[PDB]
RNA sequence: CGAUGGCCUCCGUUGCCCUCAGCCGAUCGAAAGGGAGUCGGGUUCAGAUCCCCGAAUCCGGAGUGGCGGAGAUGGGCGCCGCGAGGCGUCCAGUGCGGUAACGCGACCGAUCCCGGAGAAGCCGGCGGGAGCCCCGGGGAGAGUUCUCUUUUCUUUGUGAAGGGCAGGGCGCCCUGGAAUGGGUUCGCCCCGAGAGAGGGGCCCGUGCCUUGGAAAGCGUCGCGGUUCCGGCGGCGUCCGGUGAGCUCUCGCUGGCCCUUGAAAAUCCGGGGGAGAGGGUGUAAAUCUCGCGCCGGGCCGUACCCAUAUCCGCAGCAGGUCUCCAAGGUGAACAGCCUCUGGCAUGUUGGAACAAUGUAGGUAAGGGAAGUCGGCAAGCCGGAUCCGUAACUUCGGGAUAAGGAUUGGCUCUAAGGGCUGGCAGCCGACUUAGAACUGGUGCGGACCAGGGGAAUCCG
């Protein structure tokens, strides 16, 4: 059992507001598992970084829109909640598009 | 237990219309609800329907009788005369 | 509405003079055919794929076929 | 019997005769009683079970009935043929299966007769099924993010009519014959007039699956017509669990009656057996079976249905019959707060805050001295644990009277299901006890009996 999940904060990194490095640390920080957000509970859950295209693995269940909301979290945090929004693309995809 | 001391079946009225009225139609009622063995079937389901209808509950056998009781004394006497006035007639 | 299941009746069906049209519904797992008649419409539900397109030339050539896009 | 038309066949149309036989009385009387049969999606400025799209269904009709299937096609004898199969004589054939409950696609039949459905009160308890509510997750979109929050909110489906299967009920059948009595309900109740135990049958199946049906609907993301578009595209519409929960509905069972709780239209089954069909076939009469053909006329349909569309002289604080009914607290459809939906303070606004009013409150000490009169106001008030007198028609009085406790937080103990004295896995609210703790405060708002002793009357 495999669980794969993809980020694609294209736009705003080639526009030049934010980049993918704050947004890497900011999840293998304040990712949780069984509640405990230290070291990712282990290497039970993978992060992998991509050209602006930020990679989650894991087995033990995930939750697509726990993805979502810390990057609603991360948003609101950097201050770009009036000019980002994350939707979805496809299945196991996230990416963030203007108004 | 023993709920109640004297009064029975009309333990129901409280404490209305009168010690001897309700002691008057304690028999009355006790009668009137009790069930009464069949004498076609044998069994114990002679239920009273309405005034003077007694109903077999397995029988299915309805007879007319008393308001109260399944006989009445009145009747059975008029039953045993008019028998003993038939056998007599005709010897 | 009335399901055929044996896959003859259904063309003894089509070939009489009261059917209007088929029509030929294709989605995943199924193929369904459709046969609108006067009093009902007579569904015939195919599995596999195969006996569905070597059917499809098999209809009467009168009957109107109609394939829902 | 008499005449006509249609290939004057067979039937129809009559006119006359024979024969057959009740009416509960013409007729009216219900937009809540009885009363066959339509549902889903879309559409308007205003109409939708009525329009369009798609699926159905009831009733009525049809010379030749339009058609299939049933009635139906077998046996005997003499034969032919190796047989297969085919000839010539007779005979039957208004269906068949199951021990039974009964079943199968139909399975002739009149006057007449019998029965059923229509067609039945109020209340109680319990169980089944839906809708709603609730809990744990997957998605999609939103809200908060000063700190925290795998977070909070919204949404997450299938009609009628068929077919199948769950699931409910049976006062239905077969075997067998039971005391050491047994089965069983919350309660009951049941049994040699046949219980338990096996095996069946029937009815309802509004639930699930399927046909309808994804094609439509909906939620999101993106392209179009720069518009006039049922526009076009992607994805999703998922997996579970529980409840003395509320509403509806179905069913079982009981209680109450000096109360026994509608009629008819209409429809159906049965008993009978008057009649009809053919002489072995091209079978016939006849079919409540399957499909096919045609039609369903007339009237109402907008809107309000109420602190502004009705009646009160009016946009009048009055009156006027009903269905639907979320979350929290709580016994509760009580009171208070909120969500969907709705509204703009009830035929005016601004500035002041005098008297007197109207409606709410609080008062030191006293505590009915006020007054005709404790009028009014005030006291009590829920729940748990103790306790409860005179009198009595023995049922009551009674929440008599009179006491104690009540918050928050952290625990403990007890009360169950499923699978394989035990083990594992799930679980729904309760009840009791204990510790700690707060400025003695805890039915903290709301809801919410003052009490006792006597007389008169009923
Ligand atoms: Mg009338
Ligand atoms: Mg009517
Ligand atoms: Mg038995
Ligand atoms: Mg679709
Ligand atoms: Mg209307
Ligand atoms: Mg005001
Ligand atoms: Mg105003
Ligand atoms: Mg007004
Ligand atoms: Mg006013
Ligand atoms: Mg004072
Ligand atoms: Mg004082
Ligand atoms: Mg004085
Ligand atoms: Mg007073
Ligand atoms: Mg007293
Ligand atoms: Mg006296
Ligand atoms: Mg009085
Ligand atoms: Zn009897």
């Amino acid at each position: 059992q495999l669980l794969k999940f993809t980020l694609d904060c294209t736009h705003p990194v080639e526009d030049g507001i934010m980049d993918a490095a704050n947004f890497e640390q900011f999840l293998q920080e304040r990712i949780k598992v069984n509640g405990k957000a230290g070291n990712l509970g282990g290497g039970v859950v993978s992060l992998e970084r991509s050209k602006s295209k930020i990679t989650v693995t894991s087995e033990v269940p995930f939750s697509k829109r726990y993805l979502k909301y810390l990057t609603k979290k991360y948003l609101k945090k950097n201050n770009l909640r009036d000019w980002l929004r994350v939707v979805a693309n496809t299945k196991e995809s996230y990416e963030l598009r203007y108004f | 237990a023993k709920r109640t001391k004297k009064v029975g079946i009309v333990g129901k009225y409280g404490t209305r219309y009168g010690a001897s009225l309700r002691k008057m139609v304690k028999k009355i009622e006790i009668s009137q609800h009790a069930k009464y063995t069949c004498s076609f079937c044998g069994k114990t389901k002679m239920k009273r329907r309405a005034v003077g209808i007694w109903h077999c509950g397995s029988c299915m056998k309805t007879v007319a009788g008393g308001a109260w009781t399944y006989n009445t004394t009145s009747a059975v006497t008029v039953k045993s005369a008019i028998r003993r006035l038939k056998e007599l007639k005709d010897q | 509405p009335r399901k055929i299941e044996e896959i003859k009746d259904f063309l003894l069906t089509a070939r009489r003079k009261d059917a209007k049209s088929v029509k030929i519904k294709k989605n995943k797992d199924n193929v369904k055919f459709k046969v609108r008649c006067s009093r009902y419409l007579y569904t015939l539900v195919i599995t596999d794929k195969e006996k569905a397109e070597k059917l499809k030339q098999s209809l009467p050539p009168g009957l109107a076929v109609k394939e829902l896009k």
